[PDB]
RNA sequence: ACUCUGGUUUCUCUUCAGAUCGCAUAAAUCUUUCGCCUUUUACUAAAGAUUUCCGUGGAGAGGAACAACUCUGAGUCUUAACCCAAUUUUUUGAGGCCUUGCUUUGGCAAGGCUA
């Protein structure tokens, strides 16, 4: 019980994640947690109009995160 | 050890589709299947609810935002 | 059961694996346990094991497996779904290991087996080295774990130390054989599975961790396996894997939590029925019925171990972790087995393992039908899908793009790909799966590649099959009466197809000679020939060893032969090869296809040969593997360099012919550095008759060998005779009688037994094992495999005293009488003529 | 639970016993068909013996192997217990007596 | 009825202790290398008898295999005998070291 | 305590209404503790459930086959018919 | 934890033998060869085929004796002190609007605004 997600292959790789409310973020994964809460270093959130705003290193929770896709080779 | 989770873990490596709660349907080869239905695939095709389709080299969708999944007919026998 | 065919479609769920064993009993016991787990109908009897891998009745009666059985099924996994395992169980004999060589091309992964009590063996070491040279994954299995637990009754800590020593020895052997970084093997790494194969007791560290998780708690099995595998120690106060070993009297994690429960269960079961009380069973979470308790000690222990230890999920997990799917593993196999290179478009497609691409299936195994009239060619389908009735061109092992007549078209009937039930319900088989093609047996002898008729016009067959062992024991075959001679010959052909190692040669003396590796091998050959392939009674001769001809001194005078066309004469001198070059060349270290600069650098660095000598035209016997090498040392000052280039092919053909047929006994010649001194020939193409060179070349070879000092060479067989300590000295006495020399002798670590490595000459090797076993009153056991050619004493052509017809000759006289007897038996002129 | 108990050695020794003792529990055999000497001549040789001992061992091994060769019962009998029928016959009766008394009775009957 | 017996492990231990005198210490069948019933069967099926094995009367006259005439390959002038081909060699591998083996039996190789 | 209600309707073709509003008719052969069902030969329709439809009984129906529906998106299920022989 | 589950000793009787009937081993007759040989009782010694003979198992039947003690599987098959949900349901932030296209209306699919 309490198994962690297989995020070791995507650690330190630039990927794009989809957050709740129709949000899109893109950045390098700085780590993972047992509840899927990860750290995105140098994350840039893309707005619905098309502009992207860089928020730096932040923490993305897996409760509102829909799915992540790596932008590089796994 | 569930029967549906065991059938989802046994269906890894074949072509299957998964429709999420947001309407995005991703079809491809299930590379890794977790115990909580977290599916990591590679070279999948994702079609959104608006009709736009795209191809992803590698993705990993959690089971919390996943609605249903359709596997091949080889697992029925 | 349709899921068995459904899973074959998924190219990523197949696990092509071949087994190896110290003795065929251990591997076949594991295969039978796997079959019983997969098939609930077949249950092993209490008196004897089912041994489903021993299809032949000869293996069933003798007790040693004869032919490899490629039979397995879909098997489940603890953390994964069922994968369609297909395992080719191999015989556990030194000579019969040649058959396992075929399995080397059947699959790309060898799940090696090592007995816990016996430890490392000569057969196991040879198989590991051959697999390492074959570029395949190796996953070790500690077999007969109950032997240490029950037979030896060793302390648990001592048993763990012995197992660790065995694993370390295996790892050292693997590292010596191959330098790849993947050579690390350990229960933590997942390359070691502890499978006794008796009582159905198989597991790994992950299997034990999963059992612990199922029993109580929710501990992550992967982490627990990574921690408890080694000697990292467990701290109860800290309650964690503590590498510092804090507790004074604690035992290692593997000993404390893995070996100790097994020892306790075995002690409770074997010790007493009250020892394995219902209270103890409930503490173990098992409730056996009264009938199961009323059984004998062995069936009760088997049932308890089988019920307690699941259904061999640990082995499946270990195989899935390391043995790759055919899609992943086809590329290294394409690089190694294929002689056409992976860069080919068809080769590149095969490397991707595309079922919808071209059809490229390599069949190397041969299996007789129940009636024995027809055969079936068993082989992997690297690319494409074979369909029943679809015609295919079966290019043989000797097929080449030079001549298309070497291949023939044939139809493929029922496939019978599934072998666990030995049924023929299979219609079509996808790429990467083993197929038992029927109907194409006639055009092909062994190790031939079938392909689609018209889809590809340039695909060629894979490289010819190679064996580590060398057939050195030759035996003549004659019918009781010639009236039905062809019938026996028919069976002889059935022998050639069935056994790849056996070599049937029609000698010029009208005798059919069968070449095999071991005495038991040829005995099984003759049993199969008489009982199955040819019911005619067959008379034989005394076993003989193929002999070699070598040189010790340089040629005294040059030898020249003149071509009939206007007297074009080539002169040469032969010299003995440099010491240590024979085994180096024979080990495929350097090939004639190598670049001239690379070969020159190799010879200048290793053997310090002259660069000009290296730049000379090099032959190196047949197929660039013959120890007898040929260097064209002709002086560039002479104008024959253009003529030599125009006659290089003829010279090479003459040299290879002379290597195949020497001057004495016309046998193979090795370690001869034939130096082509010079050649004077008219530049006119008319005078350059193709048929005037090769006979002249072989005459020059014979004269040079006569000019140099000739010696006979016998194949010294390596024998790893294991024996109890008391008989060890007596064992040497046996080698004393059979002209044997003891190379080494060491006690078996953790076992009272004692291994002795000896080098027995093949002439006296016939029946050596029988003498050793009978003299030691059935205690000592031996196993002999050919090791190396050693020069026989005496001179083949020196005028010596003729030996008595029924009396052993003195040591100095062995060479001459060997030579005369071999020449007369071959049918050639007995007397050796210096003029000839 | 004790890893090593007093009964472990006994059981592990019995696990490699000869045929009669390897079985925890089975069915009985008659008194006359339990050959004790059987395992003796089946050995390689009583080493350090006179020639006559060898000859006796070889001859008895010949007898044993000839007995082993021809061994196939066609006897699909109807289990007609003739002795039991004779016991049930009114011309005979049943009683209990010492073996020596039965022996002297048989001697008198034979006389 | 006294037909089947169900006992305990310590009773086997003590009975084996008592019967050690009448029971040999051999535990592995490899000790009966060439003395198992199959070795004697294939010895009887031939003229040759192993030194430890009894002699036998041949099943048939077998004049065909008694003294065969010299042939092109059967000639002793070409056969080389480093060591005598004893009866052990023939019994061990009846299908190799025996011209016309015919009706023989198969022996267990190793344990 | 008994739990015989889930095993009695197993292996039969049931029509379950999900939380999104779709009706999936399929052979419910496997269930779970989280309410995740497995429908073999499943067909999902979002137009209407065809029960004696005069104009049309199948509208917006897509047959997927072996489908795995999660219990978080499932609301209720009703019995439609028994399973076949195969 | 609940309901049914139901004997083993025995004595005989009648069948069938698979199963090394038996983890032992005899004998008789006939048949072919071997030593034969002097007529049968006989032999020698092996093969071949029967038969009797010691025994046994399976299966069935009928009485006695423990027949009332059940063995046992099956029959979903029986519970609270104090602590709990960021992925599978007794805590879940999934809430509102307009326009566009279709349908006869009802309803269906997409976008943004939002706090």
């Amino acid at each position: 019980k309490a198994h962690p997600p297989e995020l070791k292959k995507f650690m330190d790789k630039k990927l794009s994640l989809k957050l709740n409310g129709g949000r899109h973020v893109q950045g390098i994964l700085r780590g993972f947690d047992p509840f899927m809460n990860l750290v995105i270093d140098e994350c840039v959130e893309m707005a619905t109009s098309g502009q992207q705003n860089n928020i730096g290193m932040v923490v993305i929770r897996g409760n509102s995160i829909i799915m992540l896709e790596a932008l590089e080779r796994v | 050890i569930g029967v549906p989770i065991k059938v989802l873990h046994e269906a890894e490596g074949h072509i299957v589709t998964c429709e999420t709660n947001t309407g995005e349907v991703y079809r491809g080869k299930l590379i890794e299947a977790e115990d909580n239905m977290n599916c990591q695939m590679s070279n999948i095709t994702v079609t959104y609810r608006d009709g736009r389709v795209a191809q992803l080299e590698q993705v990993y969708i959690r089971g919390s935002k996943i609605r249903f999944l359709i596997l091949p007919d080889m697992l029925k026998n | 059961m349709d899921f068995l065919a459904d899973l074959m479609d998924n190219s990523e769920l197949i696990r092509n694996v071949t087994l190896c064993g110290h003795l065929h009993h251990g591997k076949t016991c594991f295969v039978d346990c796997l079959i019983e787990q997969t098939h609930p109908e077949i249950r092993k009897r209490y008196d004897q094991d089912l041994c489903y891998t021993d299809i032949l009745f000869t293996e069933q009666e003798r007790g040693v497996g004869i032919k490899s059985t490629p039979v397995t099924v879909v098997l489940p996994d603890t953390k994964g779904k069922s994968y369609l395992f297909n395992i080719m169980d191999t015989p556990g004999h030194v000579n019969f290991s040649d058959e396992v060589t075929a399995g080397l091309r059947i699959s790309d992964g060898v799940v090696l087996f090592i007995d816990a009590a016996e430890g490392v063996m000569l057969n196991t070491e040879r198989l590991i080295k051959h697999a390492v040279q074959e570029r395949l994954a190796v996953t070790v299995c500690i077999n007969k774990i109950d032997r240490l637990i029950l037979e030896l009754k060793l302390p648990p800590t001592d048993a763990y130390y012995k197992l660790r020593h065995i694993v370390d020895e295996v790892n050292g052997l693997i590292s010596m054989y191959s330098t790849d970084e993947n050579l690390i093997l350990s229960p933590l790494l997942g390359n070691v599975c502890f499978s006794s194969s008796q009582y159905s007791i198989c597991f790994t560290l992950g299997s034990f961790a999963k059992i612990y998780a199922d029993t109580f708690g929710d501990i992550n099995y992967q982490e627990f396996a990574k921690r408890l595998w080694g000697d990292i120690y467990f701290n109860p106060k800290t309650r964690k894997f503590t590498k510092k070993a804090p507790t004074s009297s604690s035992q290692r994690s593997f000993v404390e939590f893995i070996l100790e429960p097994l020892y306790k269960i075995l002690a409770q079961v074997v010790g007493d029925v009250d020892t394995s009380l219902p209270r103890t069973l409930d503490e173990l979470g098992i409730h056996l019925t009264k009938e199961e308790l009323k059984l004998n000690i062995r069936p009760l222990l088997r049932l308890v171990c089988k019920k307690f230890f699941g259904e061999f999920t640990g082995f499946v997990d270990m195989c899935v972790q390391h043995i790759p799917s055919p899609k992943v593993g086809a590329k290294p196999k394409i690089e190694h087995t294929y002689t056409g290179g992976v860069d080919s478009d068809l080769g590149e497609a095969m490397s991707d393992c595309d079922p919808d691409g071209p059809l490229m299936c390599h069949t190397t195994k041969m299996y007789s039908t129940d009636d024995g009239v027809q055969f079936h060619a068993f082989g992997r389908v690297l690319s494409g899908t074979i369909h029943a009735g679809q015609p295919v061109k079966v290019l043989g092992e000797n097929y080449t793009l030079e001549d298309e007549e070497d291949s023939q078209i044939c139809t493929v009937g029922r496939l019978w790909i599934s072998v666990a039930r030995y049924h023929i319900e299979v219609n079509r088989v996808p790429a990467g799966n083993w197929v038992l093609i029927e109907g194409v047996d006639q055009p092909i002898v062994k190790t031939a590649t079938i392909t689609e008729p018209r889809g590809n016009e340039e695909a060629q067959i894979f490289r010819p099959l190679k064996f580590n062992t060398t057939s050195v024991i030759k035996i003549a075959v004659e019918p009781v009466n010639p009236s039905e001679l062809p019938k026996m010959l028919d069976g002889l052909r059935k022998v050639n197809k069935s056994y790849p190692s056996l070599t049937t040669k029609v000698e010029e003396s009208g005798e059919h000679v069968i070449l095999g590796t071991g005495e038991l091998y040829l005995d099984c050959v003759m049993h199969d020939l008489r009982k199955m392939y040819s019911e005619i009674d067959i008379k034989v001769a005394d076993p003989v060893v193929t002999f070699c001809e070598t040189v010790v001194e340089t040629s005294s005078l040059k030898c020249f032969a003149e071509t009939p066309n206007k007297k074009n004469k080539i002169t040469m001198i032969a010299e003995p090869l440099e010491k240590g070059l024979a085994e180096d060349i024979e080990n495929e270290v350097v090939q004639i296809t190598w670049n001239r600069k690379k070969l020159g650098e190799f010879f200048q660095t290793k053997y310090d040969w002259d660069l000009l000598a290296a730049r000379s035209i090099w032959a190196f016997g047949p197929d660039a593997t013959g120890p007898n090498i040929l260097v064209d040392d002709t002086l560039p000052s002479e104008v024959d360099k253009a003529l030599l280039g125009s006659v290089k092919d003829s010279i090479v053909q003459g040299f290879q012919w002379g290597t195949r047929e020497g001057p004495l006994c016309d046998e193979l010649i090795r370690n001869v550095k034939f130096k082509i001194l010079d050649a004077v020939v008219a530049q006119e193409p008319l005078h350059r008759g193709g048929g005037q060179i090769i006979p002249t070349a072989r005459r020059v070879v014979y004269s040079a060998f006569l000019m140099a000092t000739p010696r006979l060479m016998e194949p010294y067989y390596f024998v790893e005779v294991q024996a109890p300590a008391d008989c060890v000295s007596a064992v040497y006495t046996v080698l004393a009688r059979r002209r044997g020399h003891v190379t080494q002798d060491a006690p078996i670590p953790g076992s009272p037994l004692y291994t002795i490595k000896a080098f027995i000459p093949a002439i006296d090797s016939f029946g050596f094992e029988t003498d050793l076993r009978t003299h030691t009153q059935g205690q000592a056991f031996s196993l002999s495999v050919f090791h190396h050619w050693q020069i026989v004493p005496g001179d083949p052509l020196d005028k010596s005293i003729v030996i008595r017809p029924l009396e052993p000759q003195p040591a100095p006289h062995l060479a001459r009488e060997f030579m005369i007897k071999t020449r007369r038996r071959k049918g050639l002129s007995e007397d050796v003529s210096i003029s000839k | 639970t004790p890893l090593y108990t007093d009964n472990t050695a006994n059981g592990i020794a019995l696990l490699w016993a000869p045929r009669p003792f390897n079985l925890r529990s089975g069915r009985t055999r008659r008194a006359l068909d339990i050959p004790l000497v059987k395992n003796w001549y089946r050995e390689h040789c009583p080493a350090g013996q006179p020639v006559k001992v060898r000859v006796s061992y070889q001859k008895l091994l010949k007898y044993y192997v000839l007995n082993a060769l021809k061994h196939r019962p066609p006897k699909a009998q109807k289990k007609r217990y003739l002795f039991r029928s004779f016991k049930a016959t009114k011309f005979f009766q049943s009683t209990k007596l010492d073996w020596v008394e039965v022996g002297l009775q048989v001697c008198r009957q034979g006389y | 009825t006294y037909q089947r017996w169900q006992f305990t492990l310590p009773m086997m231990s003590t009975l084996y202790r008592l019967a050690n005198q009448l029971l040999t210490d051999l535990v592995d069948d490899n000790y009966f290398y060439l003395f198992d019933l199959k070795a004697f069967f294939t010895s009887k099926a031939l003229n040759m008898a192993i030194p430890g094995g009894p002699k036998f009367e041949p099943l048939v006259r077998d004049i065909n295999l008694q003294d065969e005439d010299w042939n092109e390959f059967n000639d002793i002038n070409k056969i080389i005998i480093r060591q005598p081909i004893r009866t052990e060699y023939k019994i061990a591998f009846p299908y190799l070291y025996n011209n016309l083996p015919h009706h023989v039996h198969l022996t267990w190789y190793h344990t | 305590g008994k739990s015989s209600k889930m095993l009695q309707h197993i292996d039969y073709r049931m029509r379950c209404i999900l939380q999104d509003g779709r009706i999936f008719i399929g052979t419910f052969k496997a269930f779970d503790k989280h309410m995740n069902l497995i429908l073999c030969d499943c067909d999902e329709f979002r137009k209407i459930k065809p029960k004696n439809s005069k104009q049309a009984e199948r509208e917006e129906k897509r047959v997927l086959g072996l489908v795995l529906l999660r219990g978080e998106n499932l609301v209720s299920m009703t019995v439609e018919g028994p399973p076949p022989k195969d």
